[PDB]
């Protein structure tokens, strides 16, 4: 899908969820 | 989910609930990958050892939910299945190798703030993100402990574990079509999937394009959140060819 | 607990 993986209430509004930072910080 | 927390509204819009018609009950998790296709684990539909063998007419798919038991009026969408496709080489007799299945909805579902598909990985995304130590996220309405149920969708983030460690933690022969995840006994953090969560998605957020990718499918484990044991997941990219095959042909 | 009643349209 063209806009797969982009959440209406988060990525599309440029808002982060409570714990996504944990994932990103693990990606060295 | 064991040792997780309540999900935020709209946090996993691709999360799907596999629901039994009669008796009405939660069977497994699943994921929306397009307006008409749902991805899940084959053992959710077929597993002879436990006398499990469901057909299209046996169940329903519920999309956009948050609460486990309430019929979320004007928010959730309930769909009927048109056809189920189980991988031809699903090995249910020995190790659940190729534990994967596709389900075609009778009619497409419309997207909303609460319903949106997740992406399937490409070789580069998989090569780049499927590394030991990198964390993924698991979601589900399953049991809160091995041996009760949550009120709303639960979520937990877990690190991918080195292949040797996965191998040395079980007697089962593990294949290239699976990977294991979870914290080690000395990491001082717990968390796992549990009964009712299988078939659900293991996702990762690409730091290159900011999209969420489903890297795995909750497949099997021995108990839930036991020290020194790990949850095993179906390797979605290793099986992408079959997925495209079914979708393109059917 | 047990689940709530879902519309009949989805059970036929
Ligand atoms: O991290 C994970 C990942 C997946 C799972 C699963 C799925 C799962 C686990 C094991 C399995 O089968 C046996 C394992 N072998 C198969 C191949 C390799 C090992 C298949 C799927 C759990 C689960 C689900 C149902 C069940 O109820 C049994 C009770 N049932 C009797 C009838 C219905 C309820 N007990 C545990 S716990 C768990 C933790
Ligand atoms: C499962 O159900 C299908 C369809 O009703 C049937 O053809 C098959 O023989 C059953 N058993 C197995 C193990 O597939
Ligand atoms: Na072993
Ligand atoms: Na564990």
């Amino acid at each position: 899908e063209a806009d797969c993986g982009l959440r209406p209430l988060f990525e599309k509004k440029s808002l982060e969820d409570k714990t996504e930072r944990e994932l990103l910080e693990s990606y060295i | 989910i064991v040792e997780g927390s309540d999900a935020e509204i709209g946090m996993s819009p691709w999360q799907v609930m596999l629901f039994r018609k009669s008796p009405q009950e939660l069977l497994c998790g699943a994921s929306l990958i397009s307006d008409r296709w749902v991805l899940t684990a084959a053992h959710c539909l077929l597993y002879p050892p436990w006398d499990k063998n469901f057909t299209e007419n046996d169940l329903l798919v519920r999309i956009g939910k948050h609460s486990r038991t309430r019929y979320e009026r004007n928010i959730e969408k309930i769909s009927m299945l048109e056809k189920i496709y189980i991988h031809p080489r699903y090995n249910w007799r020995e190790n659940l190798d190729r534990d994967i299945a596709l389900m075609k909805l009778k009619k497409p579902v419309a997207f909303s703030d609460y319903i949106h598909p997740v992406c399937l990985p490409d070789r580069e995304t998989a090569a780049s993100l499927l590394q030991a130590g990198y964390k993924g996220r698991v979601t589900g309405w399953g049991n809160l402990k091995e041996t009760g149920q949550p009120s709303v969708l639960q979520v937990v983030n877990l690190p991918i574990v080195e292949r040797p460690v996965c191998k040395d933690s079980t007697r089962i022969r593990i294949t290239d079509n699976m990977f294991c995840a979870g914290y080690k006994p000395d990491e001082g953090k717990r968390g796992d999937a549990c009964e009712g969560d299988s078939g659900g998605p293991f996702v990762m957020k690409s730091p290159f394009n900011n999209r969420w990718y489903q890297m795995g499918i909750v497949s099997w484990g021995e108990g839930c959140d036991r020290d020194g044991k790990y949850g095993f997941y179906t390797h979605v990219f290793r099986l992408k060819k079959w997925i495209q095959k079914v979708i393109d042909q059917f | 607990g047990d689940f709530e009643e879902i519309p009949e349209e989805y059970l036929q």
